[PDB]
């Protein structure tokens, strides 16, 4: 672990200091279908003319991310991104831009989100959901040791796999910080108190917001929920959660920890770091060397029915994708 | 129930992100 990280450091290392730019252009992709779509931009699967691969292409109109004060946290994301590289990690395969765009070509996943099956489904049970749960333990370890957190855990944000092992996808809003830092953002039923409350944070909502999802995937309900942002908040700062009655003994006392206001207490941010998590009871059945192999089977797996095929998103309404013939805010994105 | 609660509140929907 020590030395599989110390090795994954200096991989990482060697990317970010001289990233990626420029590797493919638009008119190499075919455009399929919009799978989402977000305040500055869209994503829609492509096909690459020159493999037939399929892959999900991130579109950002530059001038709206100006517009959203996101500029910096756009670079975060794709000087990030083209640097990192595990296995539920979600790969970008090329980046460029134009005029008008920003692009970002991702590995494609036609199982689709985790928040489409959990909300049809129901719930998962707590077997389902700690085989998730373990790769995103996993995940974090990784990242974090590249001084990277993440901050938007969310079902909507992990990609299920043709085996059925996950991608965590959207890192809009992670950042390389050594120290503290002091963004309001995430999504409101994920976020620390310390974010609520205007503190500087680290890497420990990262570890709230595992025990946000782990909740939301087992009870199928998040721990606070209200119509209005404003009432979750005070939910999550109130130090209050109720659990379902089937959860078992070892997950509440997991979550516990997890939904811990207390820093000094609240597990992967303690001493023992994600040990304490790792060697939790509740995990106790996890093999974490055959979670990160994908050697264990998975309990779910999508129905597949084509490299290419939509059937587990949602339709969108299609826009044009329009290039000026001038280049728009070159200066604000001369590195991307 | 609790259930009840969540399906019927306005937030069972994919949920935006958020930042100031
Ligand atoms: O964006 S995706 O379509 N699905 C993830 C959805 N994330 C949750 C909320 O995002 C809404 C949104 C969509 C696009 C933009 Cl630009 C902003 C906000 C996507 C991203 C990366 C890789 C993918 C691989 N396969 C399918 C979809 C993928």
């Amino acid at each position: 672990v020590k030395e599989f990280l110390a090795k994954a450091k200096e991989d990482f290392l060697k990317k970010w200091e001289n990233p990626a730019q420029n590797t493919a252009h638009l008119d190499q992709f075919e455009r399929i279908k919009t799978l989402g779509t977000g305040s500055f931009g869209r994503v829609m699967l492509v096909k690459h003319m020159e493999t037939g691969n399929h892959y999900a292409m991130k579109i950002l109109d530059k001038q709206k991310v100006v517009k959203l004060k996101q500029i910096e946290h756009t670079l975060n994301e794709k000087r990030i991104l083209q640097a990192v590289n595990f296995p539920f990690l979600t790969k970008l395969e090329f980046s460029f831009k134009d005029n008008s765009n920003l692009y970002m070509v991702m590995e494609y996943a036609p199982g689709g989100e985790m928040f489409s099956h959990l909300r049809r489904i129901g719930r998962f049970s707590e077997p389902h959901a700690r085989f998730y749960a373990a790769q995103i333990v996993l995940t974090f370890e990784y990242l974090h040791s590249l001084d990277l957190i993440y901050r938007d855990l969310k079902p909507e944000n992990l990609m299920i796999d043709q085996q059925g092992y996950i991608k965590v996808t959207d890192f809009g809003f992670a950042k390389r910080v050594k120290g503290r830092t002091w963004t309001l953002c995430g999504t409101p039923e994920y976020l620390a108190p310390e974010i609520i409350l205007s503190k500087g944070y680290n890497k420990a909502v990262d570890w709230w917001a595992l025990g946000v999802l782990i909740y939301e995937m087992a009870a199928g309900y998040p721990p606070f929920f209200a119509d209005q942002p404003i009432q979750i908040y005070e939910k999550i700062v109130s130090g209050k959660v109720r659990f379902p009655s089937h959860f078992s003994s070892d997950l509440k006392d997991l979550l516990r920890n997890l939904l811990q206001v207390d820093l000094t207490k609240r597990f992967g941010n303690l001493k023992n770091g994600v040990n304490d998590i790792k060697n939790h009871k509740w995990f106790a059945t996890t093999d974490w060397i055959a979670i990160y192999q994908r050697k264990v089977e998975a309990p779910f797996i999508p129905k597949f029915k084509g490299p290419g095929d939509t059937s587990n998103f949602d339709d969108y309404e299609e826009e044009e994708i329009r290039v000026s013939i001038n280049e728009k805010c070159g200066k604000e994105f001369s590195e991307f | 129930t609790t259930y009840a609660d969540f399906i019927a509140s306005g937030r069972t929907g994919r949920r935006n992100a958020i930042h100031d």
